[PDB]
């Protein structure tokens, strides 16, 4: 899954 | 140190072991982020990114850890000299800082690909020389600490990651880039992206870590995934108790997003005796009103998430106004593409999704549907109006017609005898805040949406087809 900032809601 | 009294628990032979470190590292003065990270990292590695050979849990060894601590040290104190930047008084310095931050930088691979899964903590650092964006701020933080640089301290917003130091821990220092292709800041303040009011600065109310909160912050960067389609099941406990364990500490009360985080392990594999993940939502709301100035959009977006997995229209729809209005009070700036995408995603795909279900459970006889709660369509309209605020004053322009006709199809959604109970009151009540809504007032009764002059509206087009 595409990277997100950590904490960041998922992605789907 | 690493000293005696960290070394007793190993070897760490199961989750439980790993926790009972990291609330040993938390009882202690300065949780050690270098040993934690090394710890998470070693044990992410052997449970997502190479399983092969696992049969349980991947022991962690004192001497894999202590080898892995004493590259990271010796790295990091061969690398920075502190003679060449005296510290005035337990404060650091901004030259410090940068050098610091270049030691790290200077260490990664040339050439690797950032957003990669897995290359968030020190045993990535260690091991294969790979860090993503954030992962680097937290590294020059570790290593600041393992420094002895108490006042260093990791930044967060909700997109990036620097860090604070100095006197009062009143400075801040860029220390790793943001986002692709982005012009790197490093050694910089945050000061010109607080000033221009972008989400990506939070005007200000982001979070300024203490030490647990920078455990907080590792733990939060726990990656379960193994693939798109597989998580592993002992990180995901992994993570889910580490985040109880500083919840139960105190040291989740000023993080917002990892409330939310936590909010979604329960969701996904609830504890027992635990507050719901509603209560945790919640929470992390609270959280970013009480220490955030209620600037954050994560907390709401968290919430919204959850309602729209248990397909909870109006619920979904509230908190996704509530993300707008807390949105239209910044200016969208360069670098605050993350949250145009979540806007841009939920506004044209997930509450299309989301209403394209409701009409047709709305059709196959749904009651209290959220198509006929003309609250919903408030909701609806607050979370356009917050998003036409939010462009207001914007030194780049939010709205495009690939937005107008979502909204003509999602305001058409409710039929003309629910939007005609929202009361737009001028300063089910609703009142606007974007010039773009209150302009769009008149159109939003019409039994048959104007879809041509809702577009007109949103995108500000000053004309139609000349042919």
């Amino acid at each position: 899954a595409r990277w997100a900032f950590p904490x960041a809601p998922a992605r789907r | 140190g690493l000293k005696a009294a960290q070394k007793t628990l190993f070897p760490l032979r199961s989750i439980d072991d790993v926790v009972r470190l990291f609330a040993a590292e938390l009882g202690r003065e300065e949780p050690d982020l270098v040993l934690l990270s090394l710890v998470l990292g070693f044990v992410e590695h052997f449970l997502a990114v190479n399983r092969v050979g696992l049969t349980y849990f991947p022991v962690a060894d004192l001497s894999i850890i202590a080898a892995l601590y004493a590259r990271f040290t010796a790295q990091i104190r061969g690398a920075v000299d502190l003679s060449l930047y005296p510290r005035e008084g337990g404060v650091s310095s901004r030259e410090l800082v940068k050098k610091v931050s270049d030691v790290i930088w200077n260490s990664l691979s040339r050439s690797y690909f950032k957003d990669r899964a897995h290359i968030q903590s020190l045993f990535s650092f260690i091991t294969g020389t790979k860090l993503d964006s954030s992962g680097v701020a937290f590294a020059v933080v570790g290593a600041c600490q393992a420094l002895g640089l108490r006042d260093v301290h990791l930044a967060l917003s909700e997109d990036h990651a620097w860090v604070v130091f100095g006197p009062n821990g009143e400075q801040t220092a860029e220390v790793t880039w943001h986002g692709k292709g982005n012009e790197d800041r490093r050694g910089q303040t945050v000061n010109a992206g607080v000033a221009e009011r972008s989400w990506l600065y939070l005007k200000g109310s982001y979070m300024r870590c203490d030490r647990k909160m920078e455990v907080a912050f590792m733990v939060c960067a726990i990656n379960p995934s193994i693939d798109l389609h597989t998580d592993s099941l002992e990180l995901l406990q992994l993570q889910q108790k580490l985040l109880w364990l500083l919840y139960d500490l105190g040291h989740l009360e000023r993080y917002p997003m990892a409330l939310g985080n936590l909010a979604d392990l329960e969701e996904l594999e609830p504890t027992p005796g635990r507050p719901d993940p509603l209560t945790l939502y919640h929470k992390g709301i609270a959280s970013a009103k009480t220490y955030y100035r209620d600037e954050h959009i994560y907390p709401y977006m968290y919430l919204a998430g959850y309602h729209c997995r248990n397909r909870n229209v109006r619920e979904a729809l509230q908190a996704w106004a509530d993300t707008a209005t807390v949105i239209q009070d910044y200016n969208y700036c360069r670098e605050d593409e993350e949250i145009y995408k979540e806007f841009f995603e939920v506004a044209n795909d997930v509450i299309p999704n989301l209403l394209k279900e409701a009409a047709s459970l709305l059709e196959a006889g749904s009651q209290g549907s959220a198509l006929q709660d003309p609250e919903c369509f408030a909701h609806l309209l607050r979370f356009y109006d917050g998003i036409c605020k939010w462009e207001e004053g914007s030194p780049t322009p939010v709205l495009h017609v690939g937005w107008a006709t979502f909204l003509v199809q999602s305001l058409g959604r409710f039929e003309g005898q629910v939007r005609q109970k929202v009361r737009i009151v001028s300063v089910p009540v609703l009142t606007f805040q974007s010039e773009k809504m209150k302009g769009m007032k008149e159109l939003l009764v019409a039994t048959k949406i104007n879809s041509s002059a809702i577009k007109l509206q949103l995108t500000a087009q000053s004309q139609v087809q000349m042919k």
